[PDB]
């Protein structure tokens, strides 16, 4: 039964190491969510600092890949940072070679191709991570593209990842079934973040303080993460209506 | 089964058992700690005196990287040295290209990526050490702890080795009782106490205390070993607290 | 193979009873253009060694970084880095001399003439020369470039052989060095008035003097000189 | 490390057999039967396509018979993809020889070259062998018409008539019974088709299940012509020989 | 060779003469110097003719693959970056001097690039042995906010200056117009001001004028059946 | 590090089976149905856009891909394996053909190059076979229209019409009854849509079906005018609207 | 080396090659055989740079002998000459090219025809009725152009060859110390020991 | 020294009405010394003809190379290569030796078997294609050939008229070149018949 | 070419002419020699246009990748990357580069990297063929902690004289201002600076 140890086919045509890499993805017990506005793309992720000895400012699963591209990761931090460093290198090299900023979907495809190689080549293991890339692309506008250990990737109107992804997914599905549009019809990113947080609260059935969340926002020509005080302002606005 | 026989193999849980077995080697090692103070960091380690024939103060465990970073580890000592050698290469190449000494977060990732690389293949074994390291850069003091998996975070206080639970509890008290912060000289004293307290898990043999520190005011942001009078003062303070 | 671009002129040095003195001006020439006026060409290593470098400045800055790295490296896993296992002038020279000869052997030299001045652990004076060819030699007085032709004759009048060294005080030695720098300023078209001087003494340690100037110059006699015949 | 997963493709059994070669030969025994028959005035290649479909585009299809150059052709039994790798290499070898000596490559030299490549995979590299057996039909001005076969071991032999693939035991007995030395191409064509018709696992032998080729000096005067039969031409020769 | 590029209101136009020479001898009288890197990115080449053709096709090939990979229409800056980095690597030994022009989702662009890998931006550019003649015309008549018709006129006039005044240039004017939101229109032999006059005499020989030693049929057919 | 798997991961079993290839074919069997039909004046390839989530934008996932202006490809099996094969197929069409002959390869030869890549993943060291079967439709001047299937083993076969994946056995029987050598392209598209409906459970419309053709040259898709010999790509992907129009005449 | 001549007559090929080996100031040898037998019915003479001539000739000889053993078959003169040409054509773009010019005289046993090939160090091959390398052709070709017939006997070929050598001995400044003459025909290779 | 003029020789190609012609001299020399009068410079691969002037070793090498490549082409494509395709193959092959080139001046001539269109093309030693409608010249008397062709050539010549035009272009160009001559061959090429004619000319 | 960078109270300003010559022919009279390698780190280029462009592009790449990992690089760091390329490839490069940048911690900084690949931190720097003619003028007229307006005048007057005497320099005077307020581009035409 060595077909379960390396990335070769089982008699059922399955790759067990890929399947087990998907399971490692939920090891952090963190849920993430991404949604698109008119002018922006917002990504929120649960932040859990279980040890009081930790410096909470260094605990993060959101990465600034390039000026325009942000990336949230679902999975262990070592594999997350592995993917982060590579994505940064790929995005920089792309700009140097081709003279323009690497698009979010193109980066996602590139990282997906790398992941695919790990599922075919035996000496390389899959990374136990799911990568959600976000940006406001200059051609496609607000963009969410997600990659997994199988080397699969696709664009999203909105998406959720983690142990409780299904609850969040269904919650988001139901909202877009009502609105009948592919995005959050809102001008300011502040309100799109408020929407994202509100719907995560509804789906998970939990309240959040400023330190329980982590937020990334993509606008035209820049991606940035919010501070705890920026998130607090967001939480106050949610509570006041 | 057989998932634990090879590195980089995911078990049906999604676990890398070989990395988890490396942690066992770390847990078997001596206690080492790190304390982040107001303008720097303090490192301390328990050195078990296996025999009277060991020359005192000679078998130095804490290692310097560049001139501003200190590194201490628990577990397989040779693995720790190998990691520091890499760290020194990383720091040298960074300074060569960018002129400025490597920032502590930058350095942390260099170690992190290297250790993580040793969980990607079955042709290598994971590191049998947890490394506590840090120092002072342009943005101030930083303390890190790095595990066999390649996982690392920033810390207010850190501990690893056989007496880590004891040490952690002591560190947690300091964090609660000093929200404003701890001075470098206080941190040296507290580091001595915590190692002495953590020595209860290794009470069979006696030990030698080794402390180092980087502080903006006390050492000009350079890594230095605590020696002579300042070391004896910390040993006295520690001995007073256990009695 | 290259050509020097930005260059430093003479480095001069001599031994005296308790140590060594070394000096070099603060100019970085760009051919006949006196381009850079604040270049430090004496580089101390620890508290016992000063390396004086002439020739190509870009290579000087590279050597400066090698020496900086040498200090860092020596301190690694070395509890006696500031005591018995500190870098000696002899260690620093031999390392440089190895690099210089290796580089010329690859036909890619560091276009420099270097004088390592210092005091050893046992108090012995150290003064040795190495250049782009990997050629090395020692002498009671050493000088590079123009200094070899003009400073050495003057400095050799003070210390002509080994037995003159114990008879030469630091005051007499410094006086001789300072006068030589003045003579070089008179006669070397690629020199400057501003210079640095370093004294490494076995008792008082390393004294590094910056922003020194050539003074007591004779020019008055020029007023009487008319025509060319 | 990696040793754990290594099948060790290039080792002897206790009996002194090459496991992978033997198993590759087992694979080839399930491939469609190919037959070669050498006559005084030419060579015949006949081969059975494996259980086909009505929707298969036969006239553009090639799985059995391949051209190596104008003088040499091969019949394939085994993994088609493996065969094409070797076929391309053989084509290049033939052109290399032609460029070097300005003469067409002698048949045996080409056969030896390919057979040596197969041999290499059984002795070094740790890779699986090619699951392919070839029948080589060719002509040169030294030995004239020649038939060879090579198998995954890299061993090759010369033949007057030979079969590879499925039911070779039955096929070889039938060929051994009716073959004569003074035989002609038209007689050899009939023998080949009759032998396939009896050994086939299919209910009946039809044109859509066959590939057929002849190498004849039936080329106007002192030269040789290769003829890869078209579907309609295979249908005609089946009627002529009285099989359909 | 004379080659020009001219920016206008809603795009860019590129033009070139049609003479290719071997020293003082005219090899081809109707050479095509306007090359396609991609459907809407065109360039014109001066210098070593095969270096200009080869570098165009190589970058053009890679641009096409890049376009397929990214699901986006190729950009002029990409062609530019790939050309210059390729040329710089070969330290001027690939003697390709190009004017690169095109339209893409970002807008309309005009660049020049020289054999050593340096590039330049401009509203009007000229290249080749007739570049000085062309640039004289461009410097005399260029203005901001040219229309399509004005730019084609200016470009072709600049090429004509090269044709008449530069011995390295001659024959015809080729033009390609790349307008935003439109198909690039390649206008081969846009002007034809150098048709040869009828000769004074026909030089058709009587049949049997040439002395022949041997005749034979050449077998171009393959080896025959039967 | 270093790739220390320099030995074959696909080997012959005692029975003569190449296990990994058989298992790759099993993965193809589980894959969503795709089909191809050849007409007299064109080829059609089609498949279902099995959307993994309704929040996913399935237009961003292309199951039918342009390889050259006159060649297209569709698959059944593992999507990621297909995607990289498309990248390699597009490149090899240039490196081993267009950069040599100044023209795009004929369908059969591009297929041959793709087949070679898949064969090598079946024998080379430290790799598994590709878990896809490809259907490649194309046109070239001297061979006309053609349709090829490429399997994980690297074997390829030309087809008049065929299907691969989930409901291929039933689909092929359906195609056998409908196919003739006098079909026009529109008839083939009609049959394709009929055949594909049988294997589709849920929604059946232009947004859930991906369909492309190799047909007439499209000068409107060329992007430039002025060269008479350049007449545009023969590959064309049908729009969501174009599919729905033909679903009313179904 | 200096003069190498070749003449293909009715039933044989005759190769004449000078005997002198001069190293600058002195003639070190006057009996040097500037030829190698590549196969029983194929002979190659050579001239060019010192060292490279023999190194190349023996290298070719080894290769042809290897082919002969492997296949139990003698390559045709045409095949041998093509192999040799490729080696020289490969050599001319090498780091240090073989500076060697050769004449290949062979009797084709299949066609029952003598064949003479002239190949220079660039890999320039021509099949000729008679040939030479260096300045040898300048003196001899006018005589060969006049007297040569394709139906000449071996004896007549030798007589025409003597006239060529005599003209060389008259008008050439260098003393090449006569020639060694070898005949290649259906019976193989033999040396004319009195010339 | 100049590699393109050591051996000497010329090739010329012309188009006519539903036909093409390609012709060459037969001389091979070592500078002043005439070495061979039977060195043909035109070759063919199927129905595509290739003339090559320049350094003779490269002429031979390239013929063998293109025979090699067109033979593999045919085996894989299952059809004979066309003049347009072959032209690109020649260009590609020459340019791959960009910084160590074959010292040659190749000339392609033929008729496309499907369209019936006459085709000619010329190349410089690194692959730049000259696709002229009228005529292509190459060799040590290319200037002379340009002069002859430019005056003698007229479009749409019938095969037997084209023969006279190209023959006279070659002969008179060759007679003004020291390194060309010693015989000549002319190929007249139609869609499914090719005639080869050796010309009588002065032998100095 | 005439290029310079000058530190002043609020930061630093880069200045350059716009003339690019091939011999005596002006190949480009509106060249932009002020190049951006990061948001507030720019450089002036002199020497081989191919070399300085290639170098600048590589530096921009390095600083982009630096920023993604370690945040905003210092001006010193940018100069170090320039130097590394120039020094290590000195045999194959003809590049004279002035690097100017604005930090909030360090404020305006100027580094000059001449042919050899040495680095020199200066209050101001001049380079290019035209700089030779304004060593006297610049040395006499430069003051530390000038205002923005004074520094613009100093650069304008300096490059005016460099352009006047150097045939290789000319066209417009471009300037880029680097301060806490942001990045401002300035341009001055011949009719303005010739009458100074
Ligand atoms: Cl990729
Ligand atoms: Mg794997
Ligand atoms: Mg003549
Ligand atoms: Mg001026």
């Amino acid at each position: 039964g060595y077909d379960r140890h390396i990335t070769i086919f089982s008699p059922e045509g399955r790759l067990y190491q890929v399947e087990y890499a998907f399971k490692a993805t939920n090891q952090t017990n963190i849920n993430s969510l991404a949604v698109r506005g008119k002018d922006c793309t917002v990504v929120i992720s649960q932040k859990k600092v279980p040890d009081k000895l930790l410096d909470p400012t260094t605990v993060s699963y959101i990465f600034c890949i390039s000026r325009t591209i942000g990336m949230v990761v679902n999975g262990p931090i070592p594999d997350a940072r592995n993917a982060a460093l590579r994505a940064k290198a790929e995005a920089a090299e792309f700009r140097y070679k081709y003279g323009y900023d690497m698009p979010c979907d193109v980066l996602a495809k590139r990282m997906a191709n790398l992941s695919q190689i790990y599922t075919q080549r035996a000496y390389m293991r899959p990374l136990g991570v799911i990568l959600t890339f976000v940006s406001v692309d200059e051609e496609l506008g607000p963009s969410i593209y997600k990659t997994d250990p199988a080397g699969y990737y696709v664009g999203y109107k909105a998406t959720a990842t983690g142990p409780k992804q299904q609850e969040i997914t269904t919650n988001l599905e139901n909202h877009f079934k009502k609105s009948k549009i592919d995005h959050i019809n809102e001008e300011s990113w502040e309100k799109v973040v408020e929407f994202a947080i509100t719907h995560m609260i509804d789906a998970l059935g939990t309240e959040f303080s400023k330190n329980d969340l982590e937020v990334g926002v993509a606008t035209k020509d820049k991606f940035f993460t919010l501070s705890a005080e920026n998130i607090e302002e967001r939480l106050v606005a949610i509570a006041e209506q | 089964t057989g998932y634990d026989l090879s590195n980089s193999v995911f078990s049906p849980d999604g676990r890398n058992f070989q990395v988890e077995y490396a942690v066992k080697a770390v847990e078997n090692g001596t206690t080492s700690i790190g304390i982040k103070c107001n303008d720097g960091v303090v490192f301390a380690v328990e050195k078990l005196i296996t025999s009277k024939l060991l020359v005192p103060q000679k078998n130095v465990k804490i290692q310097v990287v560049d001139r501003h970073i200190g590194c201490v580890y628990s577990g397989l000592i040779p693995d720790g040295r190998h990691l520091v050698n890499r760290g020194r290469e990383e720091a040298a190449s960074f300074k060569k290209l960018y002129k400025t000494p490597i920032p502590i977060p930058a350095f942390a990732d260099r170690l992190g990526q290297y250790v993580q690389a040793h969980t990607l293949y079955n042709s290598v074994r994971p590191f049998g050490v947890s490394t506590i390291f840090g120092g002072v850069d342009k943005n101030g003091a930083h303390l890190y702890m790095l595990e066999p998996s390649g996982s690392y975070w920033g810390y207010k206080g850190a501990a690893t080795g056989k007496g880590r639970q004891s040490a952690k509890a002591e560190l947690e008290k300091l964090v609660d009782h000093h929200p404003e912060g701890l001075s470098a000289r206080e941190a040296v004293k507290q580091a001595a106490k915590i190692i002495y307290l953590a020595h209860e898990d290794n009470k069979e043999k006696d030990f030698e205390l080794e402390i180092s520190w980087c502080s903006l005011s006390e050492t000009n942001g350079l890594h230095k070993f605590v020696k002579g009078d300042l070391l004896q003062e910390a040993i006295d303070f520690a001995q007073k607290e256990i009695n | 193979t290259q050509q020097p671009i930005v260059t430093g002129t003479s480095v001069i040095s001599m031994k005296y009873d308790n140590g060594v003195i070394i000096a070099a001006d603060n100019l970085g020439s760009y051919g006949s253009l006196l381009r850079f006026n604040g270049v430090e060409r004496l580089i101390p290593v620890g508290d016992n060694t000063v390396v004086g470098i002439s020739g190509d400045i870009s290579d000087m800055q590279h050597i400066e970084r090698l020496l900086k790295d040498l200090v860092t490296e020596n301190a690694y896993d070395n509890p006696l880095a500031d005591a018995e296992e500190a870098l000696e002038p002899s260690y620093i020279f031999e390392y440089l001399a190895t690099v210089m000869y290796q580089r010329r052997s690859k036909m890619n030299p560091l276009w420099n003439a270097i004088i390592v001045a210092g005091v050893q652990s046992n108090g012995d004076q150290f003064l040795r020369y190495v250049n782009l060819l990997g050629v090395t030699y020692s002498s009671p007085t050493l000088a590079t470039g123009f200094g070899a032709h003009m400073a050495n004759p003057l400095l050799r009048k003070v210390v002509d052989r080994e037995s003159d060294i114990p008879k030469t005080t630091v005051q007499v030695a410094e006086e001789a060095i300072v006068n030589a720098m003045r003579v070089l300023y008179y006669r070397d078209a690629r020199s400057s008035r501003n210079f640095s001087l370093a004294i490494i003494d076995k008792n008082t340690g390393l004294t590094f003097k910056k922003n020194l100037q050539v003074e007591n110059m004779k020019w008055d006699f020029a007023k009487d000189i008319k025509g060319y015949g | 490390g990696s040793r754990r997963y290594d099948s060790r493709t290039t080792i002897f059994s206790p009996e002194g057999r090459l496991y992978q070669v033997e198993y590759a030969l087992e694979s080839i025994s399930h491939a469609g039967t190919a037959i070669g028959i050498m006559a005084s005035d030419g060579i015949v290649l006949a081969a059975e396509r494996k259980v086909t479909s009505t929707l298969l585009e036969q006239d553009t299809s090639t799985e059995k018979l391949y051209k190596l150059n104008d003088k040499i052709a091969v019949a394939v039994a085994g993994l088609t993809a493996d065969a094409e790798i070797l076929i391309n290499t053989a084509r290049i070898h033939a052109q290399n020889y032609l460029k070097t000596y300005n003469e067409d490559i002698p048949v045996e030299i080409l056969v030896r070259r390919l057979s040596d490549i197969k041999q290499g995979y059984t002795q070094h590299g740790g890779l699986r062998p090619f699951g392919v057996s070839f029948i080589y039909a060719g002509y040169d001005d030294r030995y004239g018409y020649q038939l060879y076969t090579s198998n995954p071991s890299g061993n090759y032999t010369g033949w007057k008539a030979i079969s590879v693939g499925a039911n070779t035991s039955a096929a070889q007995t039938l060929l051994q019974m009716d073959y004569k030395d003074d035989m002609k191409v038209d007689d050899a064509i009939e023998l080949a088709l009759k032998t396939l018709s009896k050994t086939t696992d299919s209910s009946a032998l039809t044109y859509d299940r066959l590939e057929f080729a002849t190498i004849r000096k039936g080329a106007n005067d002192g030269e040789v012509y290769q003829k890869i039969f078209k579907p309609q031409e295979i249908k005609d020769i089946l009627v002529k020989t009285g099989i359909t | 060779t004379t080659i020009v590029g001219v920016k206008f209101n809603n795009g860019v136009v590129i033009a070139a003469d049609t003479r290719s020479t071997q020293g003082p001898i005219v090899a081809d009288k109707n050479c095509a110097k306007l090359h396609r890197i991609s459907p809407k990115i065109w360039c014109a080449g001066a210098g070593t003719a095969a270096d200009t053709e080869a570098v165009t096709q190589l970058i053009g090939s890679n641009i096409e693959l890049h376009s397929l990979y990214t699901s986006r229409e190729p950009r002029v800056v990409s062609a530019l970056q790939m050309l210059k980095q390729h040329l710089f690597k070969y330290q001027g030994h690939i003697g390709a001097y190009l004017i690169v022009a095109g339209v893409d989702p970002t807008g309309s662009h005009l660049f020049s690039i020289d054999a050593h890998g340096s590039t330049d931006v401009g509203y009007y550019l000229s290249l080749g042995s007739g570049s000085l003649a062309a640039m004289a015309v461009l410097e005399s008549h260029w203005k901001q906010d040219l229309t399509k018709e004005e730019a084609i006129k200016l470009a072709s006039d600049a090429i004509q200056a090269g044709i008449w005044n530069d011995l390295g240039s001659g024959s015809n004017v080729d033009v390609c117009v790349m307008e935003i939101g439109k198909d690039a229109e390649y206008l081969r032999n846009y002007l034809t001001p150098n048709v040869r006059e009828e000769k004074q005499k026909s030089y058709k020989f009587p049949r049997g004028t040439t002395a022949v030693l041997k005749e034979s049929i050449v077998n171009i057919c393959d080896i025959q059946e039967e | 590090m270093t790739d220390r798997y320099s030995f074959s991961l696909t080997t012959f079993s005692p029975s003569g089976k190449l296990g990994q290839i058989d298992y790759a074919l099993t993965a193809v069997k589980q894959g969503v149905t795709s089909l191809g039909i050849k007409a007299t004046n064109g080829v059609v390839i089609a498949t279902e856009k099995k959307s993994s989530s309704p929040l996913a934008m399935s237009e961003t996932l292309s199951k039918v891909s342009l390889l050259t202006p006159d060649i297209g490809a569709v698959y059944s099996g593992m999507g990621p394996d297909y995607r990289v094969l498309v990248d390699k197929s597009r490149k090899v069409a240039h490196t081993s053909y267009k950069r040599i002959y100044g023209e795009y390869p004929p369908t059969k030869l591009l297929v041959s190059e793709v087949a070679k890549i898949m064969q090598e993943a079946t024998q080379s060291g430290g790799v598994r076979p590709f878990g896809v079967s490809l259907l490649i439709a194309g046109h070239d001047e001297f061979n006309g229209f053609s349709l090829y299937q490429v399997d994980p083993s690297g074997s390829y076969f030309p087809w008049k019409a065929t299907a691969i994946g989930k409901g291929s056995v039933a689909a092929k029987t359906f195609l056998e009854k409908r196919w003739n050598d006098e079909l026009e392209l529109e008839d083939a598209i009609h049959i394709a849509l009929l055949t594909l409906k049988e294997s589709v459970e849920g929604e059946f419309n232009g947004d859930t079906i991906e369909l492309a053709i190799i047909g007439d040259e499209n000068p409107d898709l060329l992007g430039y005018t002025g060269i008479p010999t350049d007449k545009g790509p023969r590959f064309r992907k049908l729009t969501s609207q174009e599919i729905n129009d033909r679903l009313e005449a179904l | 080396m200096d003069i190498i001549l070749g003449i293909r007559v009715q039933d044989s090929v005759i190769l004449a090659s000078s005997k002198a080996v001069t190293r600058g100031i002195s003639v070190l040898k006057d009996s040097d055989d500037k030829t190698r037998q590549l196969s029983p019915h194929t002979l190659m003479s050579f001239a060019g740079e010192a060292g490279d001539t023999v190194q190349f000739a023996e290298y070719i000889q080894a290769n042809i002998q290897l082919y002969s053993i492997r296949e139990d078959y003698e390559l045709s003169p045409q095949a041998v000459s093509s192999f040799v040409r490729q080696e020289l054509a490969k050599s001319i773009r090498s780091r240090r090219p073989y500076q060697v010019n050769v004449l290949i005289g062979g009797y084709d046993k299949k066609k029952n025809k003598p064949e003479l090939y002239q190949i220079d160090y660039l890999g320039t091959k021509v099949e000729l009725p008679y040939g030479a390398h260096g300045y040898s052709g300048f003196y001899t070709f006018s005589l060969l152009d006049h007297h040569y017939r394709p139906d000449m006997t071996t004896e007549e070929g030798l007589d025409l060859l003597k006239l060529c050598v005599q003209e060389l001995e008259k008008r050439m400044p260098m003393d090449f110390k006569g020639v060694i003459v070898k005949i290649v025909d259906k019976d193989g290779i033999r040396q004319v020991d009195d010339f | 020294s100049d590699p393109s003029s050591i051996n000497g020789g010329i090739v010329v190609a012309m188009t006519g009405k539903d036909c093409v012609a390609i012709a060459c001299d037969l001389r091979l020399g070592s500078q002043s010394l005439g070495v061979s009068n039977k060195f043909e410079k035109i070759f063919h691969y199927g129905h595509v003809f290739l003339g090559i002037t320049g350094l003779a070793t490269d002429v031979t090498t390239l013929n063998e190379m293109f025979r090699y490549k067109t033979n593999l082409y045919k085996l894989k494509e299952e059809r004979a290569i066309e003049p347009e395709t072959f032209t690109q193959l020649v260009s590609s092959s020459l340019y791959e030796r960009r910084f160590g080139p074959y010292f040659v001046g190749p000339v392609v001539a033929g008729i496309n078997s499907k369209s019936g269109k006459p085709f000619i093309a010329g190349f410089d030693l690194i692959g730049c294609i000259d696709e002229a409608k009228d005529f292509i010249v190459s060799g040590t008397a290319s200037d002379q050939l340009f002069g002859m062709c430019e005056s003698l050539y007229e479009p749409n010549l019938e095969p037997e008229d084209l023969f006279e035009t190209i023959s006279q272009a070659l002969l008179n160009a060759a007679d003004r070149d020291a390194l060309s001559g010693w015989g000549a061959v002319v190929y007249i090429i139609k869609k499914d018949e090719v005639v080869k004619r050796y010309l009588k000319m002065r032998q100095d | 070419t005439s290029i310079m960078a000058v530190t002043f109270k609020d930061g630093v300003i880069l200045g350059a002419d716009s003339r690019t010559t091939t011999g005596a022919y002006i190949a480009n009279r509106v060249t932009d020699k002020l190049t951006r390698v990061h948001d507030k780190i720019w450089c002036c280029r002199s020497g081989s246009a191919a070399d300085t462009q290639a170098i600048a592009d590589i530096v921009q790449y390095h600083l982009e990748l630096y920023t993604s990992q370690y945040g905003t690089p210092s001006t010193e760091t940018a100069a170090s990357v320039f130097k590394e390329l120039c020094y290590e490839n000195k045999d194959n490069l003809t590049a004279g580069i002035i690097v100017a940048g604005y930090d909030d911690k360090n404020k305006g900084e100027v580094y000059t990297i001449p042919l050899g690949g040495s680095v020199h931190k200066l209050p101001y720097a001049i380079a290019g063929s035209g700089s030779t003619f304004i060593y006297g003028y610049c040395d006499k007229n430069f003051r530390e902690n000038m205002s923005k307006e004074e520094t613009v005048d100093f650069i304008k007057h300096s490059l005016s004289q460099a352009i006047k005497w150097d045939g290789s320099s000319g066209g417009v005077i471009r300037m880029v201002v680097l301060t806490a307020a942001g990045v401002e581009r300035l341009i001055f035409y011949p009719d303005e600076y010739e009458q100074l």
